[PDB]
């Protein structure tokens, strides 16, 4: 009943600014470029300083037209509009968000400790008590965002940041979307979609959780449970379903799995009159005080290491490219609301 | 092995999203 009250106050608060979003709260020039942290299949995101605070903040930069021709208009007013109106301990905070003549800037804190993606490829693998500890909070930032009518669409390690105390930060919310009913697009990263989305049904939350059995796997395991050298393979894996596990995993985490990676949509852990609780209360879960993780008062299995403010030696270092504004406005009708 | 089979593999690499 305690969880119930909490996510009713949450979403009170959420649906406040979900019905009147915060619109251009700073500018370009507020902010000192210094090194980009990371791209993607839309943007690029630049550690800056702002110079009035002397803050770091990691800043998101989308070109308008390179959006348009992606048709990502949608999605972006999606991912922005979300984004400032959303508050959990494990997503990131969007701080400022503003555009000008030729691209849309989204300002949040900056995590330091790197994407969980390089630390999980270069250990190898997490143990499970390690893998347990990041699971338990995309367990409960999901239970958060669903219970907002939310749905997140891109769960993967390239979108969880690890940040100063050894916590998960959920970035990217490109693809999440606000929907009550069954929604159609074809959207997410090929190795974490749930059958039900290549077969081009309508689909709901489930594909979060299926997501979720994706993500523990290749933490777990350090591959992902269907992978080949292009999507189209992986797609036969997914669809066939047929899942084999590593011969170290525990008897409680393969049985987790093979109700998350669960094709049949009745029987899929999160899914069902249950919901979340059929995965809190799960066996491979039992050692989890899931109120203790949402305090973050759980030593962290690791914590990163930080030279100083803006060091970034926990990012991959990328090509810098000029940002350049163009003196006639693109796209202006497109992203008003933005 | 697998994890052999996977790190020959050419999607080790950061993956981005699909669409359309
Ligand atoms: N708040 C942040 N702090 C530090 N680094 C970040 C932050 N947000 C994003 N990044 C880095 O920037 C990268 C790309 O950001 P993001 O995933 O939001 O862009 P994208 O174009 O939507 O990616 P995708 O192809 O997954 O849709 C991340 O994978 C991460 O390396
Ligand atoms: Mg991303
Ligand atoms: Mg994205």
């Amino acid at each position: 009943e305690s969880v119930k009250e909490f996510l009713a106050k949450a979403k009170e608060d959420f649906l406040k600014k979900w019905e009147s979003p915060a619109q251009n709260t700073a500018h370009l020039d507020q902010f000192e470029r210094i090194k980009t942290l990371g791209t993607g299949s839309f943007g690029r995101v630049m550690l800056v300083k702002h110079k009035e605070t002397g803050n770091h903040y990691a800043m998101k930069i989308l070109d308008k037209q390179k959006v348009v021709k992606l048709k990502q208009i949608e999605h972006t007013l999606n991912e922005k509009r979300i984004l400032q109106a959303v508050n959990f301990p494990f997503l990131v905070k969007l701080e400022f968000s503003f555009k000008d003549n030729s691209n849309l800037y989204m300002v949040m804190e900056y995590v330091p400790g790197g994407e969980m993606f390089s630390h999980l490829r270069r250990i190898g693998r997490f143990s499970e008590p390690h893998a347990r500890f990041y699971a338990a909070q995309i367990v409960l930032t999901f239970e958060y965002l669903h219970s907002l009518d939310l749905i997140y669409r891109d769960l993967k390690p390239e979108n969880l940041l690890i940040d100063q105390q050894g916590y998960i930060q959920v970035t990217d919310f490109g693809f999440a979307k606000r929907v009550k009913g069954r929604t159609w697009t074809l959207c997410g990263t090929p190795e974490y979609l749930a059958p039900e989305i290549i077969l081009s049904k309508g689909y709901n939350k489930a594909v979060d959780w299926w997501a979720l059995g994706v993500l523990i796997y290749e933490m777990a395991a350090g591959y992902p449970p269907f992978f080949a050298d292009q999507p189209i393979q992986i797609y036969e894996k997914i669809v066939s379903g047929k899942v084999r596990f590593p011969s170290h995993f525990s008897s409680d985490l393969k049985d987790l799995l093979r109700n998350l990676l669960q094709v049949d949509l009745t029987k899929r852990f999160g899914n069902l009159k249950n919901g979340v609780n059929d995965i809190k209360n799960h066996k491979w879960f039992a050692t989890t005080d899931w109120i203790a993780i949402y305090q973050r008062k759980v030593e962290a299995p690791f914590i990163p290491k930080f030279k100083g403010p803006g060091d970034t030696s926990n990012f991959d270092d990328y090509e810098e490219e000029e940002i350049r504004v163009s003196i006639n406005e693109k796209c202006g009708k497109e992203f008003s609301e933005f | 092995t697998t994890y052999a089979d996977f790190i020959a593999s050419g999607r080790t690499g950061r993956r981005n999203a699909i669409h359309d």
